[PDB]
């Protein structure tokens, strides 16, 4: 796709399982001839490589690169997958390629979900780190006559995981920042063991003893980014689209994002001391910074959660006049870093007239007192 | 200085620089070889493995019974966006869900053996634009289009005939595929081009 | 092996008792076999107790369930609530420990020293509570010690206050004050009943004095004192004499009486009505005058509620 | 009698004043007509007023009085219609929470779809949720989930077995997954009391539809190991709290056969 990459229109395999690249350059009526931009051998270890000797028609690539690779030897027929490492990705080009369980002939490889790639442009396609969180999990399938196959990605969070005892590997390929994310996910994260919070919590909090320290130095600390790295994945989607159309996200969508935020606040709230209370006191502003911006977001969500309930869409027809424009085009971000005035005077209507219904209505009500 | 704003600031800083990590493929990432962390054992990158099996479904004997008697042809695929398997025998067809397995379609109306099967997108104005895909089939005398939906009581496939039926008898249609213009384009054992167009005919643009 | 144990409760047979006697010390299955296997609540509660005291790790939830298990079924009583006392402590230590910022999660080690035992208090009190000035914590564990040196109890309370002047900003002079009278309350419940580390006759001028540097509204103050716990006969009687005691000016003092005498006066229907309203606090004690002549027998203690 | 009472005030001064107040004071107290008197049914639009507001004050003191007193007579409904008056939405909630938890624990043969407690269960959330609502959200909560127990039992029996697991699942109170009865059991002391008592009947209803469902059938695609592995792990679930729970474990009847 041109999303992944402007210039290289296809992708060829031969049967030794060297992978061709061409660019391209078309215009309304005219395509121009391929040029190989680039090859790629296969590792029999290196280039001289029989290892994906020979390879079969039933090898796809994957929307980002991944590769699959079904090879027939002459004794039998092994399966192989490469998937860039993105992560290192963030500048070198590395592939991760290992021997898969299959050992059937391999009749026809498909993916059974969208595709993970971030952006519709080539700058932050590639980015899983970024998608981790929204993408759906990367599913794979395999035909083979005798049944089918699921293959399934392993995310960073995974990867972390399985690091937990040494988390240096994942800080090496990764970074500090990275790392912390997703220890202070693994921390939140729901279903896991106690020992597998604890220890990302630990990481989080105090990084390894007398190994890796984690510091503002005369830049914020790696929690810091990790944690604002959190918040932004989360929240990309949404954040710049505006909020009101109906609006424009689902109420399941809106639980689910509620959910979420309200994990990570009472994460921080609980850890608020840690982090709070010159380097150290700008990261302490920072923290506090950002601890405050996850409380606000909860509670924006959380006044959408009351409108899903009912009669929203009358009130807002009626309601709407010449600070309409304003409203329509209000983003999300925009009540994430509240325009106060307008949602006071909607919620009163809202109390007002009769659509809050019971408990609902009470907490307006608090909510107008507290901050309003 | 307020936090808020400042808050704000550092996720939007973040969410660009997110955005703007580099391209996947560049020529000179690996002009001099490839950086390969090839093992050949599985699960031989312990920690880094791209890929892990999480299941392996067999096909349902059930299934099976009916692909038990075959003297011409076989063939079979999975269908991505319905996240269906199809196996094809002869003149019959069979679709069956990915996640159950119990659930299968068949296909009685063709009469003939079936050279192809493709899922495709509905073309933007026709009769049924609406659909979410269509299910091209070609045997050797006829091409049927037919109509794949979900219903939302039962939640089971529905295939409903576009009576869409485009004669072929020359071309043994080798392959089908489309563009989302809705256009579909097939090839027979016919040199290199066709493509169909359902508003039957068939005009070769290869040309004749 | 089978995991069959729970059939074992149900064997009546003779052999069983030893059986699991000897077994007591995956053995902990064995004794949560046993308390539930004693039917009588004595031999039931020496088993948790046991249970909790253990050397496996066992957390401090269960400890304690065990405890608030083992107590359920109540000088084995003795031992029993003195542990459950300084469970607690730990639970709190515990729980702050998790606020505080100047931890780091590397070293858990101190919660699972936590959560693995019950400690020396006067490891607990050194250990804990002196570096990671959990002044309250070190207050309510002298409590429970028992430490009557005033001074050494006064010092703790200096620094407790000092703490809190830190943190202040003034604009919550409100909102600081909700606070101080938060953090007051809460270690003023625990301790209240005993008057060696909450002497209400030094402790209650210390408060006032600490918070004048501060907005005033009058009945701040002796307002924590009767959410702690203080009732208001006993409450009247010290601040009385705090008043008449002082050669001085206490304008404070007579306010904040004022304040008391008409919180008392509404919560009680007792002491209801118009004599009162006259009074702006002075030694025009109502309450002196009433004393005069039906008697001092106010009546049973009178406790918010 | 109130028409007479107000003539009371025609003598002008205080002393009659208090005099009338008193006299309809003890007229609504003891005669109880609470709706004539006092008023009644919000639907949003506060009080349709009672013969009493008609004529107006004091009206909110003496709900008070009259509720409280209410409450020592435990004369439920009355209460809560009297804190509807008072405008304590939340203190109206929780009364009806536990009017409706208890009720729900029981035998069963009863729920007409048309009036009673269930049926003032339904008022109430309609009526006041959708609106500014003023009460707590975990009061809210435990309303609803009395609600949803609620539609739960009208399904039940009159056929709709399957319809029955999947609400139950949904209270997400029972495990239908794995061996995470044991979390459940982690979640179970948590829950507030007025569910706690409830679950009884939870259980033995997932036993039932899951083995009247579960009819061995006669003579293709039978997943008949779900609906089975639902009944294993409830069962160990009722296996891990029998002691906190009334003491029916004839979850067992249920279960064979």
């Amino acid at each position: 796709e041109n999303s992944e990459s402007l210039d290289c229109q296809l992708l060829a395999v031969t049967h030794a399982g060297v992978r061709l690249y061409f660019s391209t350059c078309p215009f309304r009526a005219r395509p121009n001839t391929l040029t190989l931009v680039h090859v790629r051998l296969p590792p029999g270890f290196s280039a001289s490589s029989t290892v994906e000797k020979p390879s079969k028609v039933h090898r796809a690539l994957y929307s980002k690169g991944i590769l699959l690779m079904a090879a027939s030897e002459n004794d039998n027929d092994i399966l192989w997958c490469v998937n860039h490492d993105t992560f290192p990705f963030q500048k070198p080009m590395m592939e991760t390629q290992m021997t898969a369980g299959v050992d059937g002939h391999s009749w026809a490889l498909s993916a059974i979900d969208t595709p993970l790639n971030k952006d519709h442009i080539p700058i932050t396609d590639s980015p899983v780190v970024v998608q981790q969180h929204m993408l759906p999990p990367k599913k794979f399938v395999l035909l083979s006559a005798q049944g089918s196959l699921m293959f399934h990605k392993l995310r960073p969070v995974d990867q972390l995981r399985h690091l937990l005892v040494e988390i240096e590997r994942f800080f090496k390929l990764h970074q500090e920042d990275q790392a912390c994310a997703t220890c202070l996910i693994l921390a939140c994260s729901t279903c896991d063991r106690e020992v597998s919070a604890w220890a990302t919590r630990a990481f989080f909090r105090y990084g390894g003893e007398a190994q890796m320290r984690f510091t503002t130095l005369p830049v914020y600390s790696g929690k810091h980014n990790g944690i604002c790295i959190y918040f932004s994945r989360i929240m990309g989607n949404i954040w710049d689209a505006s909020l009101v159309v109906e609006s424009s996200v689902p109420c399941q969508l809106l639980e689910s994002v509620l959910q979420e935020l309200k994990g990570l606040q009472e994460f921080l709230d609980r850890n608020s001391q840690f982090a709070g209370g010159e380097a150290q006191l700008s990261e302490k502003i920072s923290l506090q910074a950002i601890q405050q911006l996850v409380r606000k977001s909860y509670q924006a969500l959380a006044l959408w959660k009351l409108l899903c309930e009912h009669q929203f869409t009358i009130i807002v027809a009626e309601l709407q006049k010449e600070l309409q424009e304003q409203l329509k085009i209000t983003t999300f971000k925009d009540l994430v870093i509240r325009d106060k005035e307008l949602t006071g005077a909607l919620i009163a209507s809202l109390i007002n007239c009769y659509i809050r219904d019971n408990a609902a209505v009470d907490g307006i009500s608090l909510h107008l007192q507290d901050i309003c | 200085q307020e936090a808020l704003e400042n808050a704000g600031r550092l996720i939007d800083r973040q969410l660009q620089e997110d955005r703007m990590y580099p391209d996947l493929s560049e020529l000179l990432m690996v002009s001099s070889g490839m950086d390969m962390d090839y093992p050949l054992q599985l699960l031989s990158v312990p920690n880094l493995p791209e890929i892990s099996s999480i299941r392996r479904v067999p096909l349902p004997p059930e299934l099976v019974e009916q692909f038990g008697h075959m003297q011409c042809n076989c063939m079979m695929g999975v269908f991505p966006p319905i996240s269906r398997a199809w196996l094809t025998i002869d003149s019959d067809i069979f679709m069956w869900n990915y996640e159950d397995g119990g659930d299968l379609a068949y296909f009685d109306g063709l009469s003939e053996t079936i050279l192809a099967v493709g899922l495709v997108k509905p073309k933007a104005g026709i009769f049924q634009p609406h659909v979410r895909h269509l299910l091209v089939l070609a045997t050797p005398v006829d091409i049927v289009i037919l109509g794949l939906s979900y219903a939302n009581l039962s939640g089971g496939m529905q295939l409903l005939p576009d009576p869409l039926s485009l004669p072929t008898d020359n071309t043994y249609l080798l392959t089908i595929t489309s563009t989302d213009n809705g256009r579909i384009f097939l090839a027979g054992k016919d040199g290199c081009l066709y493509e169909v167009a359902y508003q039957k005919i068939n005009h070769s643009k290869s040309s004749l | 092996q089978v995991d069959l144990a729970d059939k074992l409760l149900q064997v009546a047979s003779p052999f069983l008792e030893p059986h699991l006697v000897r077994m007591a010390k995956r053995y902990m299955d064995l004794l949560w076999r046993y308390y539930e296997k004693n039917r009588s609540f004595s031999n039931a509660a020496r088993v948790l107790s046991r249970l909790a005291d253990m050397h496996t790790e066992i957390s401090l939830q269960q400890r304690l369930e065990y405890i608030a298990r083992a107590i359920l079924s109540a000088e084995f009583l003795h031992e029993l609530e003195e542990k459950m006392e300084v469970a607690r402590i730990q639970l709190q230590i515990q729980e702050t420990l998790q606020r505080q910022y100047s931890h780091h999660s590397s070293v858990q080690d101190a919660v699972s020293q936590l959560d693995s035992e019950l400690m020396d208090i006067t490891k607990l009190y050194g250990e804990f509570a002196d570096p990671f000035k959990l002044a309250e914590c070190k207050l309510a564990i002298i409590h429970c010690a028992g430490y009557s040196d005033p001074i050494l109890v006064q010092t703790l309370w200096q620094d407790i206050i000092e703490k809190e002047l830190s943190d202040s900003v003034t604009l919550s002079s409100s909102d600081r004050m909700h606070a101080l009278s938060l953090k007051i309350v809460l270690l003023g419940k625990i301790y209240a009943g005993t008057p060696r580390f909450f002497p209400l006759d030094f402790i209650v001028q210390f408060l006032e004095q600490q918070v004048c540097t501060l907005n005033w509204d009058v009945g701040f103050v002796i307002q924590t004192m009767n959410e702690i716990g203080v009732p208001l006969p006993r409450l009247l009687e010290v601040y009385d004499q705090l008043f008449k005691s002082r050669d001085p000016k206490p304008l404070h003092l007579l306010d904040c009486i004022h304040v008391l005498l008409i919180r008392y006066v509404e919560n009680p229907s007792q002491v209801l009505n118009c004599e009162r309203r006259r009074f702006t606090n002075l030694c025009l004690d109502a309450v002196c005058g009433y004393l005069v002549e039906l008697q001092s027998m106010s009546s049973s203690v009178a406790v918010q509620a | 009698a109130l028409q007479y009472f107000y003539f009371l005030r025609d003598e002008k001064d205080s002393q009659g004043e208090n005099m009338f107040l008193r006299c309809v004071s003890e007229l609504v107290i003891e005669s109880r007509e609470f709706d004539m008197i006092l008023g009644k049914l919000e639907n949003d639009g506060s009080r349709k007023p009672g013969v009493i507001d008609k004529f107006t004050s004091d009206t909110k003191p003496i709900i008070n009085k009259v509720a409280s007193v209410a409450e020592n007579k435990g004369l439920f409904e009355e209460a809560a219609k009297l804190y509807d008056l008072a405008k304590n939405a939340d203190k109206v909630l929780e009364l009806m929470n536990k009017l409706l938890s208890p009720v729900v624990p029981q035998i069963s043969a009863p729920q007409s779809n048309k009036e009673r407690l269930k049926n003032m269960a339904l008022s109430i959330a309609e009526r006041y949720r959708a609106q500014g609502i003023s009460a707590n959200k975990f009061v809210d909560s435990t309303f609803y989930l009395l609600l949803d127990l609620i539609t739960f039992f009208d399904e039940y029996h009159s056929g709709h077995i399957d319809r029955a697991f999947d609400i139950i699942e949904r209270l997400k109170l029972v495990p239908l997954n794995q061996e995470s009865v044991e979390e459940r059991v982690a979640a179970f002391r948590n829950f507030s009391d007025e569910i706690r008592h409830n679950l009884s009947e939870v259980l033995l209803a997932t036993m039932n539809i899951l083995f009247t469902q579960f009819k061995r059938l006669k003579g293709i695609e039978d997943r008949d190991s779900q609906l089975r592995s639902q009944a294993r792990t409830l069962i160990t679930f009722a296996g891990m709290i029998p002691y906190r729970t009334s003491g029916d474990t004839n979850a067992r009847l249920v279960q064979m056969e």
